[PDB]
RNA sequence: ACCUCGAUGUCGGCUCGUCGCAUCCUGGGGCUGGAGCAGGUCCCAAGGGUUGGGCUGUUCGCCCAUUAAAGCGGCACGCG
RNA sequence: GCCCCUAAGCGUGUGCUAAGUGGAAAAGGAUGUGCAGUCGCGAAGACAACCAGGAGGUUGGCUUAGAAGCAGCCACCCUU
């Protein structure tokens, strides 16, 4: 666990966070890896996904406008990446929400605005 | 063999300076 | 119980303690078990 | 949840196949007669079946695509596995005939990619030695 | 140390006394009294809760550190809400049957056997199958439910013996 | 290379012999004899941790800066005596150097690599002497063995040596030998 | 076992078990190696059955180095005889040994069954051993 | 080890014959073991077993025991008494014999007197005995049709290059599964300690589900078929 | 080859004991490839018990009937 | 040699021992404790408790019925 390991991870995810326009962030909790390879192809086709650590991000969250998540960096978190428009990862992770109901959406972000779960919702619904 | 024993480990004593007739 | 002056943990899930002054292996498996003296 | 692989159009011997998952609770007959109306089309190969099991003991079973491990063998004409790969080359495979493998292994592999496939059965062409160029 | 490091909190139905080191405590179940080591030092903050002290760092004040913590720990839990355990008895013939202040088996022996029942220890049949066992004191309830399970040499063929409620015992195949 | 002389210090002893020098080792230090081109021997002593510490880094070969007295002087570590049983040094021999002189040194040989897998790698040279700068000593050489078939001997002429160092040694000395995996009756039959 | 093709005298004197040793205190064929630590007469049965302890561990490859040799003769004369009336013949062949003496070598690649490999015939020698490298 | 081991199910077989005989390269070449052999006299000594195995899918006890030599003195004989028990405690006795050889009537007659005088001591029927002829290969063929007509209880093998193999376990499997009783049990529904033994351990017939239980035809071995004699179907 | 050759009586058996435990039976347990009956192996335990005959001077051994068992040793190979 | 027998120290200062070690013993077994130095990790929360995953090719090839991620031998790579 050397420490240049994870220098290089808190730069990568800032550079893809300014590089990608919005994200979504969900519970990652309890879903199979059966789940999560069927959702890894429908989300790499556009948007990107992570599952990394809440203080990896706030040590790169920390550069740029994505500090107005601090709050809500407690518990599972689960970086949906979406580069694109803002609703093509969030209405297939809807599908999700429904198909699943065992995930719980914590939150999202876009354009440098804080959101809450049901903005996230209408989010999706934009 | 005990009687052999404690008579040849006697001489380690602080008076006959490891050594004793015998051994 | 194995009452050998040599006890060794022998599985990954052998314990080796000690009990009123005598070193013994304690495990989930009764074959396991033994005591040194 | 329990699985199986049966030869083509051959089945029911009393130690492999039928107690084999008769122990269990499930159907026996039946089960051979609907493998064989699926089989009868491939024929050729064998296929992992996996039979997923719940309370009511129905049966739910599906058919995969048939084994890189043998579909290799029937692509190069040997029959015998290599006790000694990377020591003596038994089998030979052309890069091309590593994309007709990953086009019938297209859809039941975690492949992204059609050369990402090609990759997958050559990592598994190493693990009996057969060599590809 | 980390075990003892944080206070025992007290709740609003029970008073604490201490005097010296004989701690006790009374509330709405029993009266439960105690006496910790000669290093450790108890007393009680103004905040509802009761701190155990040790001055060093030595061996043998570090580990009455933690012993003394769990004991008023449940000294505390006990004389409020107190302690059950349930019991099961498994085997075809085998059954429970309350007598007054006492308990009578039925394992499989020529004589019906009896267990008495010790001082604050109250035994409460359910079904002739399945029993408990609850009282005050921690030790006293655990002691006795110890004596109750070893009524039967232990059966890994069949499992006949009476258990606890989520026992999962070791069984092999008795073949030949 | 810029190879960073390490700065220790010394002093220099009243007296010798095996009287001297065994108190010497109680108290913590580690006697040695400055020598060379000076042609005026000066017995000193180290301070027998830090010593290990430049030999626990920089090889068996390092180049040291003694402050005698205050006084600089640039010396390189000529020879080690260390107890078979106990592993400690007991004496060290520090030739003096000074910028800009060809010395004729001893440099340890690595192995780095993964042979194909029905071999077994013997090295059979443990060193090699090669001749060096006073300030830019090679500390370790590198022969990677990979791909190799059947036995492949690897001398001292294989072995590529950095800017401005030579090879003293013949180049027909063998070093590492890689040889064909022993088989399960080889070992019974060999040694018997 | 090991024994020498041909010895000058045979009947020897017994060897002197004194002092430390002064050569072949360094491992120099092998990566791993047994180093001893008490003066013994190791005989050519403790040498070959180390042996075969060590092949038994590995079993596959590698390569066993032994740089010790059973040279020297020990005598005995037939048991029930009283003493004197000559010299007994000789029946087991055993080696000096001095503490520092590296005594065992061993060529593997993974270290962990490397000196596993080592303890198991460290166990079957009449001295107490340590395991000691070929790095410094 | 024996008196804990008995009370299982394994079938238990004994090969013996005369020294280099290749009764250590049989065993090795029908399971897979890694017994030594010298191409010497006593190449092994100690009493050797391993796991049988068949091609109907069955287990058995193989046990290989010491080399005979010719003129035994009945002093090593007693010697040996503790390798030559599992003769007694066999199913089934293979014989296998010097297939180059000029005598086969001799090889028989002397192993047979030797072996015969242990039954006797011991007073138990004597096991079916099966000859093997072995080196096939470095037999002439006149004498394999010599035994032909005279034993046709005698089987031409080769385990240096592995010939009728497969008709060896056809010959053990009709010799072995022989001496199981076939039985017709009715197993009730308290007994669930049955239902997987009926069907791995023994060898089933049929199965119905009638109103008195399950009428299970069945083929149990020995201490396992005079053991569901309380439900019998008939007398 | 240290005590005894101006004497320290040598094998078995009988009578009479006394001690050790490295336990044959009886007593308490752990493990078991311990279903039960019966065993195997180890740990704790010296209170009591431990048969009569055929062969040999015999110790020892083999055998015949039993029994819960028919223990091993020391005490000048106990005891003239 | 200095607690009493037994003449003179239940002497002074700093530590160690819990075994009556002191007041017998080996190969070897071992979370008993004091001292000294290192290494990996960690307030970017390392370790313990705990949540959720821990998948595809796949039953990786030879081997016997069989090793199907899990008697034996060889190989031990790749996508999410």
């Amino acid at each position: 666990m050397a420490k240049a390991d994870k220098a290089t991870a808190v730069a990568d995810i800032a550079e893809q966070f300014k590089a990608s326009t919005a994200t979504v962030v969900t519970e990652y909790r309890g879903l199979t890896v059966a789940n999560l390879a069927e959702l890894r192809r429908a989300l790499g086709d556009s948007a990107t996904y992570t599952v990394a650590k809440n203080t990896l991000v706030k040590r790169a969250a920390s550069e740029a406008g994505i500090e107005g998540l601090d709050e809500l960096f407690a518990g599972p978190t689960a970086i949906a990446f979406v580069k694109g428009e803002a609703v093509d990862a969030a209405k297939a992770i809807k599908k999700f929400a429904k198909d699943n109901k065992a995930l719980v959406i914590k939150g999202g972000y876009m354009d440098g605005k804080a959101l809450s779960v049901a903005d996230v919702e209408k989010i999706a619904d934009l | 063999a005990k009687r052999g024993r404690k008579k040849r480990d006697r001489k380690h004593s602080k008076a006959n300076h490891g050594k004793r007739p015998n051994a | 119980m194995k009452v050998n002056p040599s006890v060794k943990p022998i599985c990954d899930k052998c314990r080796v303690i000690r009990r009123h002054g005598r070193v013994m292996v304690i495990c989930s498996d009764p074959r396991h078990k033994q005591r040194q003296g | 949840l329990i699985k199986l692989q049966i030869q083509a159009g051959q089945a029911n011997p009393a130690p492999p196949v039928g107690p084999a998952l008769g122990q269990h609770g499930v159907n026996i007959m039946e089960f051979c007669k609907a493998y064989n109306a699926a089989t009868e089309s491939q024929r050729g190969n064998v296929i992992p079946v996996e039979i997923t099991v719940y309370e009511d003991r129905s049966f739910t079973f599906a058919l995969k695509t048939p084994p890189a491990a043998k579909l290799l063998l029937k692509a190069a004409g040997v029959q015998k596995g290599s006790g000694e790969p990377h020591k003596t080359k038994v089998a030979k495979v052309t890069w091309d005939q590593v994309r007709e493998i990953a086009e019938t292994k297209k859809a039941d592999l975690n492949a992204n990619d059609i050369d990402a496939a090609a990759k997958i059965i050559a990592g598994t062409a190493r693990s009996m030695g057969i060599t590809v160029e | 140390s980390r075990i003892g490091k944080q206070p025992v909190p007290v709740p609003s139905g029970v008073d604490v006394t201490i005097n010296g080191q004989n701690l006790s405590v009374k509330g709405p179940k029993g009266t439960l009294t105690l006496d910790v080591a000669e290093p450790i030092s108890v007393s009680r903050a103004e905040d509802g809760a009761i701190v155990v002290t040790r001055p060093d760092d030595e061996r043998r004040s570090r580990s009455l550190h933690g012993l003394s913590r769990t004991l008023i720990a449940n000294l505390v839990t006990g004389v409020t809400e107190g302690y059950t355990q349930k019991m099961e008895i498994f085997g075809v013939g085998y059954r429970v049957q309350l007598k007054g202040q006492n308990l009578e088996f039925a394992l499989g022996y020529s004589h019906p056997v009896l267990i008495e029942a010790p001082e604050g220890i109250t035994f409460a049949v359910e079904s002739p199958t399945k029993f408990s066992v609850s009282g005050i004191d921690k030790q006293k309830v655990g002691q006795i439910s110890a004596v109750i399970r070893r009524l039967r040499r232990p059966d890994p063929y069949k499992g006949k013996g009476v258990r606890y409620e989520g026992e999962q015992i070791r069984r092999k195949v008795g073949k030949t | 290379t810029a190879n960073i002389p390490n700065k220790l210090t010394a002093n220099v002893r009243t007296r010798t012999g095996k009287g001297a020098s065994r108190q010497a080792r109680r108290d913590g230090k580690v006697p040695a004899v400055l020598y060379g081109h000076g042609t005026d021997p000066q017995h000193l002593e180290l301070n027998a941790r830090d010593f290990a510490a430049v030999l626990r880094s920089h090889g068996t070969n390092a180049i040291l800066t003694l402050d005698i007295e205050g006084t600089e002087q640039l010396a390189l570590t000529k020879a080690l005596d260390v107890h078979p049983i106990r592993r400690n040094i007991q004496h060290a021999d520090l030739l003096v150097v000074q910028r800009g002189e060809k010395v004729t040194v001893e440099v340890t040989v690595l192995v780095e690599g993964d042979a194909t897998p029905g071999t077994l790698v013997t090295q059979d040279a443990n060193t090699i002497e090669i001749e060096a700068e006073a300030l830019s000593i090679p500390e370790q050489l590198t022969v990677s063995v990979e791909g190799v078939e059947a036995g492949t001997q690897i001398t001292a002429g294989q072995i590529s040596l950095p800017e401005g160092v030579n090879l003293i040694s013949d180049p027909e000395l063998l070093v590492v030998n890689v040889v064909e995996a022993p088989s399960a009756e080889a070992l019974e039959e060999e040694g018997a | 076992m090991l024994i020498p093709r041909k010895v000058k005298h045979r009947k020897q004197h017994h060897p002197e078990q004194r002092g430390i040793a002064s050569g072949g205190t360094s491992v120099s064929f092998g990566d791993y190696g047994i180093q001893a630590l008490e003066h013994a007469y190791i005989t050519n049965r403790q040498i070959e059955s180390a042996r075969i302890a060590i092949n038994r561990h590995i079993k596959r490859g590698g390569k066993v180095w032994i740089n010790i040799f059973p040279d020297r003769p020990l005598t005995k004369k037939p048991a029930e005889t009283r003493m004197g009336s000559g010299k007994g013949s000789p029946e087991w062949w055993v080696a000096n040994v001095k503490p520092g003496r590296v005594l065992f070598e061993l060529s593997y690649p993974d270290e962990k069954t490397a000196r596993d490999a080592l303890t198991r015939a460290i166990h079957k020698l009449p001295i107490k051993a340590r395991i000691v490298t070929r790095e410094e | 080890q024996r008196g804990s081991r008995r009370r299982s199910e394994i079938p238990s077989v004994a090969i013996v014959g005369y020294t280099n005989a290749g009764k250590s390269s049989l065993l090795n070449a029908l399971t897979g073991a890694g017994v030594l052999v010298e191409n010497a006299l006593f190449a092994t000594l100690e009493p050797t077993t391993r796991r049988g195995e068949f091609e109907d899918g069955r287990p058995f006890v193989l046990t290989d025991t010491v080399g005979f030599v010719r003129h035994l003195p009945t002093q090593l004989v007693e010697a040996f008494r503790s390798t030559l028990e599992e003769v007694v405690d066999a199913d089934l006795l293979i014989h296998v014999v010097d297939g180059s050889d000029v005598n086969p009537l001799a090889q028989i007659n002397a192993v047979r007197t030797v072996i015969n005088e242990v039954v006797a001591e011991y007073d138990i029927a004597p096991p079916p005995e099966l000859l093997v002829v072995n080196k096939i290969d470095a037999a002439t063929g006149v004498g394999l049709a010599q035994l032909r007509r005279a034993l046709p209880d005698a089987v031409f093998v080769s385990a240096r290059t592995g010939d009728g193999l497969d008709k060896l376990r056809s010959r053990m499997g009709e010799l072995v599964e022989s001496t199981d009783a076939t039985v017709d049990v009715t197993i009730p529904y308290d007994r669930g300690d049955l239902v997987a033994r009926v069907h791995t351990d023994g060898h089933v017939d049929a199965t119905e589900h009638t109103d008195a239980g399950t009428r299970i035809k069945a083929r149990v071995p020995a201490p396992l078929a005079a053991t569901l004699r309380e439900y019998a179907t008939f007398a």
